[PDB]
């Protein structure tokens, strides 16, 4: 730099940095959430409650004076295996399963095996919404069975350290128990489960707060060789 | 893209005026700025300079102690503070822009001006060989420059400037750097030369091209004119 | 016994500057925590390089072969240069209680600017409170006769303190920095323990917690435990006893790298 | 579904004429401009550290 | 039903019989005789520091001299490769973006991610800042590449399995190059800019015709996806780097597959490729934090680059002076 108009650009290179400098202050302190789900799912209102062929979302909401970013993907087709790179630094995902139909919810069962086994999710905890539950409970004493959809239903029964109309919470934790022996069949304790009751609610947000404050708590116990 | 300057009028001498330059529809707050100064009768010359971001600041040695440059960058306005008015200080001051990267065109608008009367060394030198030619309307024409250093340097450029104000308006800028041409201006203009021997030449010729031709050198500070050249039709 | 200590002096050095070219050699490691850890590295490797032998060689002997100046010179730069490592140990038990007692605020507050300020701290209190006692007369001046005659008369000289000093001393660089240790300790091992129970059933602190406790406690409690009750006492002390108790300290600082830095595996394999 | 076969039909007839040559001559064509400009590529032949401006 | 099928198989086997009649020799026992270049050696010169997240993009420019690169955080930055000075910094709508492009005149700079828009920026305007002109709607998958051809044309590659011709003053398509199977990855324009090729999922590549607008040839060979597409200077070949750590050559006029440029000891896929000037080099990133050095005609490794994290983009300047690698750690380095 021995001319003036170096010294110029240089102070002018000096400047953009010193705002690079603010920018990452301000994006260092923000969590990012993904979010998923199906077209029956709730995940469409959830998003409404917590509040043109676009391809991404984006909701923002804070609580306890805290960040978080939750990003809705759009108008994209069937399979995903291509743009799920793009989301291995979140913080956790969410899932959101329409437990109201006795149908389709092996195809549930078969998107969330897929999801929990990927490669490139390794690291990332999910939780687990259940939505639509006053659906579930006006069509369980109609009598629409469940043993004809999975004929183990027939040698379960409530567990013990369930802690609640006694068939309604045997189909609750039915579905509940066959989603965490799907999570418990692997893992290595890397990445946990946080399953939820959710209903049409407004304790969703601090739900999220404390699952994330316990998954980052549980990973930095992990790095310091404390856990 | 317009800059408007305000102040002015008669001052007794050993007095004090602050003079204001507004600017308003650009990023003023990403150009430098310079204050230029035209004598009545004689060429221009440079006052002070302030950077973008306010950390560099250079003055003349003419006028170092007693005058003030200030910027507001929220208010989009310029400030020049002036102490003790000698008898010189009696000229018209230009509002110029500046903005360096690599690139860029510097000195490519000037403001209007405004007029200021008064009552009663280790620089390089820029000479106008030529005072005033008698030109034809559509033959070649050519102006020379000299300068008392080579401008070229190590990097590969070579700081020169042609302005060509014309008779009764602000000046403008033609070629930047020696070589490169401005935006607007037609493409029969051109200039070459070698460190220190330079000169402009003129394709055609048209009703527009009269007036006064400067040369202005950019290798360090103080920035230093020409006299001019006057072509008469 | 000379051979011990030459052999504490060469571990002290070569840990701290392997530990020092490997935190910066690196674009890696570049995270303020390391800096941090970096600082203290450098301050070890300072007082392993000056003080250590000059301190083995008057060992050796029974009494120092250089001038009075030199002899004050030598203490308060001692002085200075190991208050800061205990600083520096009660600086890195600060940010592991906001990595898990605070876990959603953690990168919003352990900046680049806080350990900056920190690591000032460190080092400005000890040397200007060690200067500003040893050289002006705050050092002995409560027993100006006995002094001389008990350490003066004819041996190499060591610190001297008074009922009033001494006290100062020990609660200013062995209990605030050793009050503030134990208890934020205390506190994590009753989160990893109830954070482990469920993994489980719906252990390993104890191990690593232990350690870092018990090598702080057992380097520096003999020796400024004694040292303040000297002025209560009657003197009643021989000048063997209370001289291996700086080893202790020496030894605290030739251990700190082997429990900081090369007990995670974050930086054995990079 | 006739108007997907019917396409993928077309498309298949359309690309089966086209003229195609000899994989020698290729090879031989791919040699010969790889030999020919063979003095201007500064990252296969070093350049000395006057000529070029990432010096340092 | 059955009669369209046996007429497809019919002409497959027919073309796959045509283009083994042509076979002849291979392109090894003629380049046997060649000895090789021997052993290179790279130097990084500068390293560019700035960008919070993973970079993912990254385009040289036709002065040799300026570059732009794209990251994670959502943020354009163009760099001065030879000060290592920072000319602009211009933030985006969406943090999302995969690609970028930068105009073959340096007036324009393009971008686009998974908002499925494609954004033209512009760098010379009367007023100090860049600005955005045009935005271009459309596609329904993610975009994943971008070409200029002009200052008033660009060709874009979208997640749709479908391709795109724009008209950048009007901002609608003028052609759709509709034929792929899956998603589209990558395309690369010739130097005439009159046709251009492309890779998709599928494993297959295809070659089109921008003024008539479709497919003029297809190729296979490969196993897996189909991640970065180059193209050679002399304009009658192209490379492809694939997820199953293979690179394949093929030719235009011959339409078959020449020699292949693998290793035994490389599992990771490749993320892109690059040519030098006299088209004797061919270089590719890998996932395991390095990028090697082949000899474009020996199919012979002969040079390492070794970054931190995943190698994501490359680049080789005009006029063969220098290469310039991005990776996920968000560190540019220019080696010589
Ligand atoms: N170098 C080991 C010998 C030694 C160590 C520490 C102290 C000491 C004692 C009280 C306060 C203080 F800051 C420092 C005195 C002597």
């Amino acid at each position: 730099t021995l001319s003036a108009e170096d010294k110029a650009a240089v102070e002018r290179s000096k400047m953009i940095e010193k705002q690079l400098q603010k920018d990452k202050q301000v994006y260092r302190a923000t969590h990012r959430l993904l979010l998923l789900g199906a077209d029956n799912s709730g995940k469409s209102t959830i998003v409404k409650q917590m509040r043109k062929t676009s391809g991404i979302f984006e909701t923002k909401f804070q609580v306890d004076k805290v960040n978080f970013h939750m990003f809705d993907v759009g108008a994209q087709r069937d399979e995903r295996r291509k743009w799920i790179q793009c989301f291995n630094d979140v913080t956790a995902i969410i899932f959101v399963v329409d437990s109201s139909d006795y149908n389709r919810l092996q195809e549930a069962l078969n998107d969330f095996k897929s999801i929990w086994n990927n490669r490139w999710l390794r690291t990332i905890s999910v939780i687990l919404f259940l939505n639509k539950q006053d659906l579930l409970a006006e069509k369980v004493l109609a009598g629409s069975k469940i043993e004809d959809y999975f004929p183990e239903f027939a040698r379960y029964t409530t567990p013990e350290d369930a802690t609640p109309d006694p068939r309604v919470t045997r189909a609750k934790y039915f579905i509940r128990d066959e989603f965490l022996r799907i999570s418990t069949a692997s893992g290595d304790g890397r990445h946990y489960c946080y399953p939820h009751f959710t209903c049409s609610d407004t304790e969703n947000a601090r739900r999220i707060f404390n699952d994330c404050r316990d998954i980052i708590q549980r990973m930095h116990l992990r790095q310091y060789e404390l856990l | 893209v317009q800059l408007v300057e305000s102040g002015g009028g008669l001052v007794q001498p050993g007095g004090s005026r602050k003079l204001s330059c507004s600017a308003s529809g650009f990023a003023f707050s990403s150009f430098g700025m310079h204050w230029v100064r035209q004598a009545p009768e004689k060429g221009l010359e440079w006052v002070a300079y302030i950077s973008s971001g306010s950390g560099t600041i250079y003055y003349a040695d003419t006028v170092k102690g007693r005058f003030t440059i200030s910027r507001d960058d929220p208010k989009n306005t310029l400030f020049l503070q002036m102490t003790s008015l000698r008898s010189e200080d009696t000229a018209m001051y230009y509002c110029v822009r500046s903005i360096y990267y690599y690139g860029s065109s510097p000195f490519d608008f000037w403001g209007q001006g405004t007029t200021l009367t008064v009552s009663a060394s280790a620089d390089i030198v820029m000479t106008q060989a030529t005072s005033s030619v008698p030109v034809t309307p559509g033959e070649s024409v050519s102006i020379s420059c000299r300068s008392s250093k080579s401008l070229l340097h190590s990097n590969g450029n070579t700081y020169l400037y042609w302005f060509l104000q014309r008779p009764g308006q602000s000046p403008q800028l033609l070629i930047y750097r020696m070589s490169n041409l401005a935006s607007g201006v037609p493409d029969r203009f051109s200039g070459s030369g070698s460190g220190t021997a330079f000169t402009l030449t003129i394709s055609r010729l048209e009703a527009e091209d009269v007036g006064v031709y400067y040369c202005m050198q950019h290798l360090e500070y103080p920035l230093t004119f020409g006299a001019g050249t006057k072509l008469e039709l | 016994l000379y051979s011990l200590m030459s052999l504490i002096i060469l571990a002290t050095l070569v840990g701290n500057l392997i530990v020092i070219i490997s935190i910066s050699h690196f674009k890696q490691l570049h995270t303020p925590t390391n800096w941090l850890l970096h600082s203290m590295a450098i301050v070890d490797f300072l007082l392993g390089c000056l003080i250590m032998p000059c301190s083995m060689v008057r060992t050796v002997e029974r009494c120092w072969y250089f001038g009075e100046i030199l002899c004050k010179v030598h203490t308060s730069t001692d002085i200075m240069l190991s208050s800061a490592s205990i600083f520096h140990l009660a600086f890195i038990s600060i940010d592991r209680y906001c990595a898990v007692c605070d876990p959603l605020r953690y990168k919003a507050k352990i900046n680049i600017s806080t350990i900056l300020v920190m690591i000032l701290v460190s080092w400005s209190l000890p040397a200007v409170y060690a200067f500003g006692m040893i050289f002006l007369e705050l050092n002995l001046k409560g027993v100006e006769e006995l002094y001389r005659s008990q350490v003066s008369d004819l041996g190499g000289c060591s610190p001297f303190f008074s009922k009033v000093s001494g006290v100062l001393a020990f609660m200013t660089s062995f209990y605030i920095p050793g009050s503030v240790m134990l208890f934020v300790y205390y506190r994590i091992y009753f989160i990893a323990k109830g954070q482990a129970r469920s993994i489980n059933r719906t252990t390993k602190a104890a191990k690593t917690l232990g350690i870092m406790v018990g090598v702080f406690l057992v380097c520096w409690c003999p020796f400024f435990l004694c040292t303040v009750l000297d002025p209560f006492l009657g003197y009643v002390i021989p000048p063997s006893l209370n001289d291996a108790l700086y080893w202790f300290g020496y030894l605290n600082s030739a251990l700190n790298p082997m429990v900081y830095a090369f007990f995670y595996p974050w930086f054995r394999r990079a | 579904s006739i108007a997907q076969a019917r396409k993928l039909v077309e498309q298949l007839k359309m690309e089966a004429n086209i003229d195609r040559i000899k994989v020698s001559k290729a090879a031989a064509d791919l040699m010969a401009y790889c030999e020919a400009h063979a003095k201007e590529d500064p990252l296969l032949t070093p350049v000395p550290a006057s000529e070029n401006p990432f010096r340092e | 039903l059955d009669q369209l099928r046996q007429e497809a198989e019919q002409l497959k086997n027919q073309i796959r019989d045509a283009r083994k009649a042509c076979a002849d020799a291979t392109l090894s026992q003629i380049t046997n005789n060649i000895d090789p270049v021997g052993r290179i050696q790279m130097r990084t010169r500068r390293t560019l520091r700035g960008h919070l997240a993973k970079i993912y993009a990254m385009h040289w420019g036709t002065d040799s001299r300026l570059l732009v690169s794209a990251s994670q955080d959502g943020k354009l930055i163009i760099w001065d490769s030879y000060t290592t000075n920072k000319v602009h910094a211009i933030p985006l709508r969406s943090s999302w973006v995969m690609t970028c492009a930068y105009a073959p005149s340096g007036n324009y700079v393009a971008c686009g991610g998974l908002d499925n828009i494609c954004s033209i920026y512009n760098l010379k305007t009367r007023e100090g800042n860049v600005r955005v002109s045009r935005e271009l709607a459309g596609h329904t998958g993610y975009l994943s590449c971008c070409r200029f051809l002009d200052d008033n044309q660009i060709v874009t590659s979208s997640g749709d399995t479908t391709c795109a011709l724009w008209d950048i003053e009007t901002g609608q398509q003028t052609t759709t190059f509709t034929g792929h199977t899956g998603d589209v990855m990558s395309l690369s324009l010739a130097p005439d800019t009159r046709l251009f090729v492309s890779g998709a999922c599928d494993a297959s590549a295809k070659l089109w015709d921008v003024r008539e607008g479709m497919c003029r040839q297809t190729f296979t060979g490969h196993e897996s996806d189909i991640n970065a597409i180059c193209f050679f200077p002399n304009g009658n070949a192209f490379a492809t780097g694939s997820d199953d750590a293979t690179c394949r050559l093929f030719d235009l006029r011959a339409d078959q597959e020449l020699m292949t440029y693998s290793h035994d000891n490389i599992i990771c896929g490749i993320t892109s490729v690059s040519f030098s000037k006299s088209g004797r080099l061919l270089l590719a990133g890998y996932d395991d934090f390095n990028c090697n050095v082949w000899d474009a005609l020996k199919a012979d490794r002969a040079g390492v680059l070794a970054h931190d994290n995943r190698v994501s983009c490359l680049g080789v300047t005009d006029d063969g002076m220098a290469v310039a690698t991005g990776s996920w750690d968000s560190f540019l380095k220019i080696w010589n």
